[PDB]
């Protein structure tokens, strides 16, 4: 009953 | 597998907890290197937190990006409550009625039937109440169960067993209560 | 308290395996297949009431690879300790002779998520009809898997789930047979 959203992964500090 | 090179695993889990519909919502971002959780965002805190020493660096780093903290504090609304609304009609509201069977069995292989099985299967969701009766009187003792079992296809099943000596003339009733029905499911077995 | 939605991804080296899935209360809503880059729904009906742009998933596996590399180096290459699985083999419902049913194989409490799983009929491996889930998450950070095999039940037919995993010194078999 809509589109599902994925939360975004965050790169670590190299 | 004929292969013994070491392995390295990284996992990321975003969990939304709902309580009392959408009225209270708690989000958790965890990441996990090789079975140890290193760092966590909890919506009850609004900051990242290291869980082990290995992840104190990555907490400090993420905690310094204010565009990121702001997004994550809002996610309880833009993500959690979002996906809840999208999913509700077919997850929260999903309901499948159980098939109920009774059949007699044996605790030992070549002895007498001394065990009534109450099989309850294909139901959803998972909260059930299953009760045994002899002659309209609930039997609380001698009951074992498989526990609630998840088939992995959005159905559940359970076996609930009554260890009994079946004396002829006795009526046993397995009684099941479940959100998908407004009054108790019952099946009878005549000794 | 009442309901839990989980978005779970992982990346595993050096196999280079990714997974991405959504899980409602222990049951899977969908996963994304890396190979085809498309959304697979656990039930066909879900495709009819919901949508998901699978490009978001691809994008997250990319970041998780980059992350795993960093974490690997920083731990000084300390590798995962293999945790062998519990396995049970159950029926869909009480089995009657000549009534189609479904053997389930539950693989549980293991890591990392590589696992070889065969069904055996009277010793011989069985392909036709088998299907399985992707690896599902757990609070303890181990994995769960299900395999399935629809079958027509009979007196003179026995089955086994055969599971091999790096944390097991021998293949683990779980038997089932018609009892009456």
């Amino acid at each position: 009953s809509g589109p599902l959203k994925a939360e975004i992964a965050q790169r670590l500090e190299d | 597998m004929g292969d013994t090179r070491p392995r390295f695993l990284w996992q990321l889990k975003f969990e939304c907890h709902f309580f009392n519909g959408t009225e209270r919502v708690r989000l958790l971002e965890r990441c996990i290197y090789n079975q140890e959780e290193s760092v966590r965002f909890d919506s009850d805190v609004g900051e990242y937190r290291a869980v082990t020493e290995l992840g104190r660096p990555d907490a400090e780093y993420w905690n310094s990006q204010k565009d990121l903290l702001e997004q994550r504090r809002a996610a309880v609304d833009t993500y959690c409550r979002h996906n809840y609304g999208v999913g509700e009609s077919f997850t929260v509201q999903r309901r499948v009625e159980p098939k109920v069977t009774v059949y007699p069995s044996k605790t030992q292989p070549l002895q007498h039937h001394n065990l009534l099985v109450c099989s309850v299967s294909g139901f959803y969701p998972g909260s059930i109440e299953v009760r045994w009766f002899r002659n309209g009187q609930e039997e609380k003792a001698g009951v074992v169960s498989t526990g609630l079992i998840q088939n992995g296809d959005w159905t559940f099943q359970t076996l609930v067993m009554l260890e009994t000596v079946p004396r002829s003339g006795e009526v046993y009733t397995c009684q099941v209560e479940h959100p998908s029905v407004t009054s108790p499911l019952t099946v009878e077995w005549r000794a | 308290e009442e309901h839990v939605i989980i978005q779970a991804e992982f990346y595993l080296n050096p196999d280079q395996s990714g997974e991405f899935m959504f899980d409602f209360d222990g049951d899977e809503i969908f996963h994304v297949d890396m190979a085809k880059k498309e959304t697979v729904w656990r039930l066909e009906e879900f495709g009819r009431f919901a949508s998901f742009e699978a490009q978001g998933a691809l994008a997250n596996i990319a970041v998780d690879k980059a992350n795993l590399e960093i974490m690997t180096k920083r731990s000084n290459y300390t590798p995962i300790t293999n945790v062998p699985p519990e396995v049970t083999v159950l029926t869909n419902s009480p089995v009657e002779l000549r009534e189609p049913n479904v053997l389930i194989c539950f693989i549980d409490k293991f890591t990392p998520p590589v696992v070889n799983v065969t069904w055996l009929r009277n010793g011989k491996p069985v392909t036709t009809g088998v299907s399985e889930t992707v690896f599902l998450p757990r609070e303890d950070h181990l994995f769960r898997k299900f395999h399935y095999l629809p079958f027509l039940p009979s007196t003179e037919d026995v089955y086994d789930c055969r599971v091999e995993h790096w944390g097991l010194d021998e293949p683990l078999l779980k038997h089932w047979e018609f009892d009456a």
